[PDB]
């Protein structure tokens, strides 16, 4: 189960001053994994019914 | 409209009798409105008239939801991606989750859509958006649209869910980002609340989901994996149904 | 009798029947297999209120055979005597010993 | 001294004009200014309030199985319990310092967005750091209020008022920490289950139980309810020897003694927000907080009507509350998820009682005072509550071998000569209660009789977890804490188990009683660590870090936090101290 | 209580009991309280040693 | 203001215990139980007042 | 300066769902004109 | 002048109704039980509190300031830490006169 | 107050009668909670003079 | 203190009670269980020897 | 479980003990040690207990 991805890698120095053509980052967590639990969403006691 | 059912001990006055109709017609002539109309679009003779003529547009934006959700997704879907954000390298194990994540959200994000109640329904960017594609089939109320969202149809407007845990809602405020192969986000211009600070789609444990006056909407998920739904395809509202329900829910700008 | 490794059986009248004496060593002889082929009306759960009706209701039994015993039952608390204009109503400390000879 | 040779004086008496502005409870810029620049998901154990979900007998095993994960992650935000003073003042080893800002608030990291009365395991994610409200003084933690401090202020308090004698609380102190313990002795607690009526009926047994104790262990019995010590006082105060006598008359006087500490530090001013002066003085004095077993229906009708209430929401059916009269074989549906409180605690059940009590208003007052502070001070962390299987229990209390006698012959005195007696050896069959007379050995004779009669009138169906919260009072009420929470779980048809007793195979680990730790003042070591079937992953985290599941309350949401509870099992100073000192923990905010 | 600065006690009756409680006697509490703009006249004591 | 401190002065919490302060910091009571005193630290230490 | 590894952002990089086939045969997939609720 | 002096305010008990032979009726600011007065049958809840510390006697009997013995000689009694024998002589000298 | 009626009733009588003006205001020989030089300095001792 | 301090003057000299008669005569005021025959007897006896 | 078979034997090997000696008598084995305060706590003068 890994996402597929079109090109491998790449390494750019990146200075502080001299961006252009801006871009973003994605962000992901400190805690490992086990932590993010599954969405859960459980059926009530009483119904709509 | 009382002793005429109540001497005649009619329970509910569809079940009152031909002539005990129209004698009373004969009398006061406005009641040809709730016993001679054949589909009036608000329940004749009940007391949640007003309530049912609102569960109805509850249930029925739901099914051209839950119908247009099965048809951006009919089969083994390819959605490759649709916003710009680059990984670290230990990073695309975390997407190794949301893999083994995914169906059960789109159960879930319905379920709270069924889940929430409709009067608590009208507060979030679907139920308004509707409103601002129904005005254009006029202003509709609360003001929470932009001055510029009538502008294009690139002015996009999001709801927030939870992704794990409990699937949430985290928002008060409809958050209208402006979106762009590719395109990057654009935010808008402008107590408190948390989660009212980020891209859509930019990180972990939040779903993103907007919506336009043309009613083409966005899911959005983390890492660009977003696509475009017609739920325009799927909207069925009656305009005399829907005349009912604008007037009541559009505010005449001055 | 009822058999109690089938909660389909037990009633208040089956119960209230059996004194208290008996029903120490009937639930210890019994059958461990529980079954499951016939279940309750009421519930598993109300398999058990409809055993203990049947246990609370038996308590006047094994009193009743005990009759020639104890005493008369003293108001224990005040507010439980006809005459009350001139004297009030006492409330008995039942501590003493209820045994009749 | 002054420009002279004159010498001034600066109290705290002095400080009149500061502290007591409304700008105390000003924090409206803390919250928004600390806001920005988020803190991670921080596991929140104690930072976050679920809301009960189905009966109170599985509740745990919701919330072992769904706090499995986020437990073992990292650490709670206490650990200060294991730091010195100062090593909180230096930059390493407190990553909590830029957190701890007012001396009346919190900033902690919470949940998110949720709304705290709902949900069972929140979305670990983005966190939140807002408030809670420091109730009383005690919340500080013991870096900053030292331990030897808090015994300092105690025993200063406690010249020129009465004490317990020195010789009695080792009687209590021993039967607070037997183990053997005849266990008659809580099930006989939940028979009478606070009803005066079926007290006054099962005297002879309240007789011969302590006079038959007290030889074994020089010990009371039964004592871990005030109510059942206070029918003791009044109704069975003549046959007895003084020595054990003195005990139970020792303990309410000093109870007598604790209450009347918060009025000589009173002033007359008038009726304030529904409120006495004394509600906004001192804790035990607001009824909104109501103690951890409540058998009658006093409380909540003190505590919904109030002004500052706000929804006590008993989650296993209807939320909101709907009371009963009386109670007895018909109306105690032994396992049933309504939420109705039972009223079925005063001397005349015929003279019933829905909205109009019986007792007088320091009544529950005093239970608070017993439950609150005087457990704790025998305690030292060690006793929890349980929930009952009355269904189980009310099989087992009618369950008796007692013969009949023979026309002409004598009274049962004696177990094991008598053989018309039924603890003896003849009528000993295992799974009746007269062995359970005989498990621990309570000497209870043939006009046991009396008891049965009255068992089949009165009984309480099962506990359920009551959860009332409030608003902060008039007086700590500005327009930034107005949308603050207080959240006091409490069970109704509950008792509460002293000694921990698990290994031993008598009363099997759960059967009758389910833990449930309603509070962290009462967190099993031993009950909840031991409890059926169970992760072996949390032993870390039981030995220390006292598990409230949390529908009955959380860490920094109630009114009683973790620094005064390690304050509990913490300091050797004595028990006229601890009294008087976690009373002078319990000073409103 | 000298100057405006803060959001008062919603619970009125409780803060207007405690307005003169704190300010019943100081020697820099004043009479008449504050009006809309102007300082407190903190009032003057007859002698000064 | 430019060094940003303040001095403490001859102050403790007993008039008892403030007895020991004339007669220098020789022998001055620094501590009873709870009873604590803090000598004068100032450039006014030693002087007429 | 700051330091960090970088993939080039490209339209061809998919994430993979699976389904049960009975996904689509839920209660909120399969609504009625009229509910219960 | 046919009365009796009650010790213990017992009020945790429906034995005897609570003040059935003998209404409480206090006669002085030196007799007034908190749980007599505060726990009698017909007693407004709406004060409760403010009978606990104030030794309510109606003006019928002698109020506060035309008693031969003021509140400082009750409050002495009832706060001071000392034992009885210290006590005995530390209200008994609170009796000569002016 | 003059002695009215019979003894039994008296207080019963008076606590019916004098429920509002007892409570009204708090009266003024409840001091005892004041300490010395609480009361010689002229707040928190209105009574004073 | 002072109220009680010229008490331990008059102390001395004087009959002190004995350390038994303290307990048993304070403990049977606070004796919530106290029997109530004995009030009625204290009635009957009305002080008629 | 052998324990309880013969915690008569236990119980009477004790006192009988504790009748010649002030001593325990099981201390050689906390196992045992834990089931005396465990099970035996009735039958036992507390002297020993």
């Amino acid at each position: 189960m890994d996402p597929y991805y079109p090109f491998d890698a790449l390494d750019v120095w990146e200075h502080r001053r001299f961006i252009v053509a801006d871009s973003r980052s994605f962000i992901t967590p400190e805690f490992p994994r086990d932590f993010y639990m599954s969405p859960v969403f459980n059926i009530p006691r009483e119904t709509a019914a | 409209l009382t002793e005429a059912c109540a001497a005649e001990r009619v329970v509910r006055p569809h079940q009152l009798s031909p002539a005990a109709q129209t004698a009373l017609l004969r009398r006061f002539p406005a009641l040809e409105g709730p016993l001679r109309h054949p589909r009036p679009v608000l329940q004749p003779f009940d007391i949640a008239a007003e309530v049912a003529f609102v569960a109805r547009i509850q249930i029925a934006c739901l099914r051209a939801l839950g119908h247009s959700i099965r048809a951006a997704l009919q089969g083994g879907p390819r959605i490759f991606q649709r916003l710009r954000y680059d990984f670290g390298p230990h990073q695309s194990e975390w997407l190794g989750e949301v893999t083994r994540r995914f169906p059960v959200l789109l159960e879930n994000l319905m379920r709270a859509l069924e889940g929430t109640a409709p009067d608590a329904f009208f507060h979030t960017a679907y139920a308004l958006a509707v409103l601002a594609h129904l005005g254009g089939q006029l202003v509709p109320l609360s003001d929470d649209i932009p001055a510029r969202f009538a502008d294009s149809d690139a002015h996009y407007a999001f709801d927030y869910y939870s992704t794990s845990g409990d699937t949430l809602r985290l928002t008060n405020r409809p958050i209208a980002v402006v979106i762009d192969e590719q395109s990057k986000c654009r935010f808008m211009e402008g107590p408190h609340r948390v989660c009212e600070q980020y891209l859509p789609g930019e990180s972990y444990a939040y779903l993103c989901l907007g919506f336009n006056r043309r009613l083409c909407g966005l899911v959005v998920f983390p890492g660009g994996f977003a696509f475009t739904i017609n739920t325009a395809a799927y909207l069925s509202l009656a305009d005399p149904v829907a005349r009912a329900v604008g007037l009541r829910f559009c505010r005449g700008a001055a | 009798a009822p058999q109690f490794h089938r909660p389909s059986t037990i009633t208040a009248d089956n119960v209230r029947a059996l004194g208290m004496r008996g029903l120490v060593l009937a639930t210890n002889n019994a059958q461990f297999i529980m079954d499951n082929s016939y279940p309750h009306p009421h519930g598993t759960q109300g398999a058990v209120r409809e055993f203990l009706r049947g246990q609370a209701a038996a308590l006047t039994d094994l009193g009743v055979t005990h009759a020639n015993n104890t005493f008369a039952p003293q108001p224990m608390f005040a507010g439980d005597a006809a005459a009350e204009w001139l004297r009030p109503s006492f409330g008995l400390k039942r501590t003493y010993s209820p045994f009749v000879v | 001294w002054g420009k002279d040779h004159q010498v001034l004086r600066l109290s705290m008496e002095n400080a009149v004009g500061t502290v007591c502005h409304p700008s105390l409870m000003n924090i409206d810029a803390a919250v928004g200014g600390v806001n920005h620049d988020p803190v991670e998901a921080a596991n929140p154990y104690g930072a976050y309030v679920a809301a009960p979900a189905g009966p109170g007998a599985d509740m745990q095993q919701r919330f072992l199985n769904a706090w499995r994960q986020r437990l073992a992650h990292g650490r709670v935000r206490w650990v200060a319990e294991c730091q010195m003073t100062a090593e909180q003042f230096m930059q390493p080893d407190n990553a909590n310092l830029a957190l701890e800002l007012h001396p009346a608030f919190d900033f902690f990291a919470g949940v998110a967005d949720v709304e705290l009365p709902g949900g069972e395991v929140p979305p670990a994610g983005p966190g939140a750091i807002q408030a809670t409200w420091r109730v009383v003084n005690g919340n500080l933690p013991l870096a900053l209020c030292p331990v030897a401090f808090r015994d300092a202020r105690g025993l200063e308090l406690g010249v020129g008022r009465h004490a317990m004698a020195p010789a009695t609380i080792a009687a209590v102190r021993g039967a607070f920490e037997d183990r053997s313990y005849p266990a008659v002795f809580y099930l006989l607690q939940a028979a009478i289950h606070g009803n005066e009526h079926v007290f006054c009926a099962l005297a002879r047994l309240v007789t011969q139980c302590i006079t038959s104790y007290w030889n074994n262990t020089r010990c009371a019995a039964f004592v871990n309810d005030y109510s059942l010590v206070s029918y003791i006082v009044t109704y069975l105060g003549g046959d007895l020897p003084e020595e054990c006598m003195a005990v139970y008359r020792d303990l309410v006087a000093h109870v007598e003694a604790l209450a009347q500490l918060v009025d000589d530090f009173t002033l007359p001013g008038p009726e304030l927000g529904g409120q006495a002066q004394a509600e906004l003085n001192h804790l035990m004095r607001d009824p909104a907080l109501l103690p951890p077993l409540v058998w009658d229906c006093d409380g909540l009708m003190r505590h919904a009507a109030l002004d500052r209430h706000r929804d006590c929401r008993i989650d296993a059916g209807g939320h909101e509350p709907v009371y009963a009269a009386a109670c007895n074989v018909a109306t105690a549906d032994f396992n049933r998820n309504d939420g109705r409180l039972l009223h079925n605690t005063q001397a005349r059940a015929a003279d019933a009682a829905d909205d109009r009590p019986h007792r007088p208003a320091d009544w529950t007052v005093h239970h608070k005072i017993y439950y609150y502070v005087l457990v704790p001070a025998f305690s030292r962390g060690r006793c929890c509550t349980a929930g009952v299987r009355f269904d189980r229990v009310y099989a087992t209390l009618q369950n008796m071998v007692v013969p009949e006698i023979a026309p002409g012959e004598e009274c049962p005195s004696d177990p094991v000569t008598d053989p018309a007696h039924p603890l003896h050896p003849a009528n000993l069959v295992a799974n009746t209660v007269k062995r359970m007379f005989h498990n621990g050995r309570v000497v209870v004779d043939g006009p046991a009789m009396l008891t049965l009669q009255v068992l089949a009138h009165n009984m309480a169906e099962r506990t359920t977890a009551l959860l009332c919260s409030a608003a902060p009072d008039a007086g700590a009420n500005t327009a930034s804490t107005a949308n603050m929470r207080i959240f006091d779980g409490a069970l109704h048809a509950g008792v509460l188990l002293m000694a921990p007793q698990h290994l031993d195979h008598t009363i099997q680990n759960g059967e009758y009683f389910y833990v449930l730790p309603v509070h962290a003042l009462f967190a099993g070591a031993d009950h909840v660590a031991n409890a059926p079937n169970f992760p072996p992953a949390l032993r870390d985290l039981a030995r220390d870090v006292p598990l409230v599941p949390p529908a009955l309350g959380a860490n920094y949401f109630s009114s009683i936090r973790q620094p005064v509870v390690q304050h509990a099992r913490e300091s050797a100073a004595g028990e006229n101290a601890l009294t008087y000192a976690l009373m002078a923990g319990y000073f409103k905010m | 209580y000298l100057g405006r600065g803060a959001p008062p006690l919603l619970d009125n009756a409780a803060a207007v009991y405690l307005r003169n409680a704190v300010v019943a006697g100081n020697r820099l509490g004043p009479a008449q309280p504050l009006p809309v703009f102007g300082c407190a006249q903190v009032p003057r004591r007859a002698g000064m040693d | 203001g430019l060094f940003q401190e303040a001095y403490p002065i001859t102050c403790a919490s007993d008039p008892a215990l403030l007895r020991s302060a004339r007669d220098g910091e020789a022998h001055a009571r620094e501590t009873h139980f709870t009873q604590y005193l803090i000598y004068d630290a100032s450039p006014l230490k030693g002087l007429s007042l």
